[PDB]
């Protein structure tokens, strides 16, 4: 029997070194025609716990179609606890079929439509398979996407508050799309959670990706890029110097509906841009980015109340609700408090004379916590520096920079 | 000899140099140990023309059997100002001067890096670390004081 | 004419003149470091590409 | 333009607004840190890309 | 250097106070002639303690004490921009194919 | 404290889940405690994702996103109005509570922070009890108010120190 034979040789490469063998052995595949695999499966757990049957598995799952019988949840149930139980860097020796495995696993949950069995999986799968928590991997994509299918939200912020700086080779493969997946996701779980600050950033980095064909995804994440831009500040943001000159020759023209509607937010007409809005809606709807320009035509309220306390200390409400169009003493009040509330105004009501008045005044620059806020900084930028040098002298002493 | 006064309250030590010049038409020996120092844009022309032709002997203090016995009983009084220094607030102009020259500093930095003496950058990052040492200096002075004076309550 | 020094304070009918001084050459030092540290780092960021 | 002033509406008087320094320039340094901070990161991880060799092929 | 010299003046301070201490408690126990001037002097200069804890003290304490944060944070800065230059410098000479 | 920790539970015993799907009273739970955390995002994303097999089989789910639509629209009254019309067993009644309560105390600082002359009436509606306790009650805190206008007029309310200063000219200096 071939397979009795693969599966002693198995055993003889275990515990015993020479991993390029046992790797080239494994990736001499293509005689596990046998569909009886299970038994052969089940023997060698135990022993030098599961640095093995990665292979097994990804070939039961490489079917494409019909995998494993209406067996299916046993296959996931092996799947889950070879994850859960493999543990040591053993496995990082063939991190490619790994990645392959997770790949087959989230294809099969999203056509299922349960996109949320796995969610846990590839959140396990990933820290046996990074060298360190910074390091990007192509698993982090198959998780942001599962649990953006799924409403899950919060699994996901521990893998993207973290600032990669190294990516995985993953003894090839690894191409761009995972690196767009992963930016672009990220940047749309944090636009729905509502941290603009760092949507923003997430899409600036999916979109200066060194490109020199169109791809779909660049284009809605350039899209909901200049929304977001809108939303968090009063102005579309200047890309970065090394983008690739691709963006401005394609992207660009493709993108014009939000680039009409950053230019006509910029005179300060709110039924001018509301008209725009519903006039681009079967676009804007198409595009799927419905409910991000509402919030652009919301925001624009706020920012010109924001902007009535460059000029005004003491405004009077029905007199405040005819510049910004708001149409009524009672609605002005409504949004100062809530602006109050939020944090974004300094202001007070007075609902005897029905005038807010503008303080503007926060705070004098002499208390321990500006002292603790100015500490914490100085000790991210030194942490900052220390990476750069630690980096630095890695190049340095590199064989190949002494010839040059 | 040459003295900086400002520099010495700045830095806590003198700033003396005695220095000797070369014969016309001397040509010295390399033997340059060429320790740096921060010298402001107005006056580094002068500096950099003016280098080969002078060296800087060893300096070293002495003091009579009287003048050292009058010392050691003075320090039993003068210890005082030691502990009531502020040298944070004595030193304010000059550190403000200091600002200016490195933002002249690094505003010709940057223009080197856009163009196409050797990394104006580095003694840039020099001249600020010197000032920012000396102000971190005068700031722990004053916590050691107040730790030492302001919490005993009784 | 720049013969005074203070300005008028119309809703209470008096003068009020500037004679407190105050180090503002220390803060304006700190702007010019802040620009030109500024503008270096972004130098800095796109040499590399 | 050129006034630098605050008009109140109640009273109808146009007050001139002294701007304090040391607030304005330790909001601005802290503003420039931030920024600092964020391209320090982006271009980290823009140097870890180009090490890489990720780009984006025709098919 | 700088620390050195506090601490040697510290020092002389803290032998001082000491052998005040031991007087006060000798005379206390009851070893020397008891002296009434000595003892109120004594008192006096404990009565001197804390020195300036009022709140216009605090504020100057703290906009110094945050005066000299902002300029070391902008310091950092500087030496982290010049480590970057030197970083980018050696890597676009390692990985750029001229 | 005896709330994070719940919410913590919930949250895992739903991730792990025996197929994604968990029990309702779980999903109660979870969904009126990001309702006293204020997790506004959280909650909305909970009832989106929630099977409708789920929302009708039990009709609980329904008063409590009733109650976080009312938060959503940032409407006390009816937020008050709103989580006094049902109940259950010991499973969300302590919680709800709190949810009141911290409704009250967040109502109380809005008022004293962002008001300088309110209505008493107005005031009143904010804090959720009627108006004569409310107006009896303030004047005990601190707060004037006047009758024959019910203008309530709110009034707004280590040896390390050198270790970071050495650290910090030790890396200058290098």
């Amino acid at each position: 029997s071939a397979l009795e034979q693969f599966v002693n040789s198995v055993r003889q490469l275990s515990a015993q070194g020479q991993m390029t063998q046992l790797c080239e052995l494994i990736n001499k595949s293509g005689e596990l025609l046998a569909k009886n695999l299970s038994h052969l499966d089940t023997v060698l757990g135990a022993l030098d716990v599961q640095e093995h049957s990665l292979g097994v598995l990804a070939v039961l799952f490489v079917k494409f179609s019909m995998p494993s019988v209406p067996d299916f949840e046993t296959l996931f149930s092996q799947v889950q606890l070879f994850i859960s139980t493999c543990n040591g860097e053993h496995i990082r020796y063939a991190t490619d079929t790994f990645a392959g495995l997770c790949h087959q696993l989230t294809n099969a949950l999203v056509e299922r439509k349960q996109p949320l069995r796995g969610i846990g999986i590839l959140k396990q799968a990933i820290d046996k398979m990074q060298m360190n928590t910074n390091q990007l991997t192509s698993i982090h994509a198959d998780l942001c996407q599962l649990c953006l299918l799924a409403k899950c939200f919060k699994p996901a912020l521990p893998y993207l508050d973290v600032d990669m700086m190294d990516i995985c080779k993953e003894n090839g493969a690894y191409d761009a799309k995972h690196f767009l997946c992963y930016y672009y996701y990220g940047g749309m779980i944090y636009t729905g959670l509502k941290n603009f600050e760092r949507a923003l950033y997430f899409y600036e980095q999916a979109i200066t990706t060194p490109a020199m064909a169109v791809s779909h995804i660049m284009l809605e994440s350039y899209k909901k890029y200049i929304l977001v831009s809108l939303i968090l500040l009063g102005k579309v943001q200047q890309l970065p110097k090394y983008t690739s000159q691709i963006v401005g020759r394609f992207i660009k023209p493709l993108s014009n509906a939000y680039h009409e509607l950053a230019q006509v937010y910029s005179t300060n007409n709110p039924s001018e841009l509301r008209n725009l809005v519903n006039k681009h809606s079967e676009t804007f709807t198409r595009d799927n980015n419905m409910g991000l320009v509402k919030q652009c035509l919301s925001s624009l309220y706020k920012k010109n109340i924001q902007r009535l306390t460059k000029t005004f200390l003491t405004l009077s409400l029905q007199d405040m609700a005819s510049r910004v169009q708001l149409s009524g003493p009672q609605e002005a009040e409504k949004y100062v408090l809530h602006m109050i509330e939020d944090g974004e105004i300094f202001a007070s009501i007075n609902q005897k004379d029905g005038m807010v008045s503008f303080h503007d005044n926060p705070e004098k620059y002499n208390n321990p916590a500006m002292l603790h806020n100015i500490d914490q900084e100085m000790l991210k930028c030194i942490e900052l520096d220390e990476r750069l040098k630690a980096m630095d002298q890695e190049i340095t002493v590199n064989p190949q920079f002494v010839q040059k | 000899v040459v003295i900086d006064p400002t520099r010495t309250i700045s830095a806590g030590k003198v700033n003396l140099g005695a220095f000797r010049t070369y014969p016309k038409g001397y040509k010295p020996p390399d033997e340059g140990p060429s320790e740096y120092q921060t010298i402001p844009l107005n006056k580094i022309e002068d500096f950099g023309v003016h280098c080969k032709q002078y060296y800087a002997l060893e300096v070293s203090y002495f003091k009579s059997s009287l003048d050292r016995k009058l010392l050691e009983l003075l320090w039993n009084k003068y210890w005082v100002n030691t502990l009531s220094s502020s040298s944070l607030l004595t030193n304010a102009d000059y550190t403000t001067g200091q600002v200016f020259d490195l933002s002249e500093k690094l505003e010709q930095s940057e223009a080197q890096l856009g163009r196409g003496s050797e990394d104006k950058l580095a003694k840039a990052t020099r001249d600020s670390c010197k000032t920012t040492i000396e102000a971190i200096h005068g700031l722990m002075s004053q916590v050691i004081k107040d730790k030492l004076f302001n919490q005993i309550n009784i | 004419d720049n013969t005074i020094h203070g300005r008028i304070d119309q809703v209470n009918q008096l003068l009020e003149l500037d004679h407190q001084k105050r180090g503002g050459a220390r803060y304006t030092a700190l702007d010019k470091w802040t620009n030109q540290l500024n503008s270096l780092n972004q130098a800095v960021v796109s040499k590399l590409a | 333009g050129l006034i630098s002033a605050r008009v109140d509406s109640h009273s109808k008087i146009l007050y001139a607004r002294d701007v304090d320094q040391r607030s304005t320039t330790f909001e601005k340094s802290l503003l420039m840190g931030k920024e600092f901070q964020r391209r320090a990161k982006a271009m980290m991880l823009r140097a870890a890309v180009l090490r890489n060799q990720i780009h984006v092929k025709s098919p | 250097e700088h620390l050195i010299a506090q601490h040697s003046a510290i020092k002389m301070l803290h032998s001082r106070v000491k052998l005040i201490l031991e007087y006060v408690k000798a005379s206390e126990a009851g070893e020397v002639p008891f002296n009434h001037e000595i003892l109120r002097e004594a008192y006096a200069l404990c009565h001197c303690l804390p020195v300036l804890s009022t709140d216009k003290f605090k504020t100057d304490f703290y906009d110094q004490c945050n005066d000299v944060g902002l300029m070391a944070y902008l310091g950092t800065i500087t030496k982290t921009c010049n480590t970057m230059n030197q970083f980018v410098n050696k890597f676009n000479v390692l990985y750029d194919r001229q | 404290f005896s709330f994070k920790k719940l919410l913590d539970q919930c949250e895992n015993q739903e991730l792990e889940a025996p197929g994604g799907i968990a029990t309702p009273p779980v999903y109660g739970q979870l969904l009126a405690l990001y309702l006293l955390h204020n997790d506004m995002n959280n909650a909305r994303y909970l009832w989106k994702r929630i099977p409708p097999a789920i929302k009708s089989a039990n009709s609980e789910l329904g008063g409590i996103w009733s109650v976080g639509q009312r938060i959503w629209q940032r409407d006390f009254p009816g937020i008050y109005t709103t989580i006094n019309a049902h109940q259950w067993s010991e499973t969300v009644q302590p919680i709800m509570e709190a949810l009141r309560d911290a409704t009250r105390r967040r109502a109380f600082a809005l008022v004293s922070q962002a008001y300088t002359s309110i209505i008493a009436d107005d005031f009143a509606a904010f804090v959720g009890l009627p108006v004569e306790e409310a107006v009896k009650g303030i004047l005990e805190q601190g707060w004037q108010a006047d009758s024959t206008t019910r203008m309530v007029l709110p009034r707004k309310p280590n040896e390390q120190q050198l270790a970071r200063l050495t650290d910090y000219v030790a890396f200058l200096e290098n």
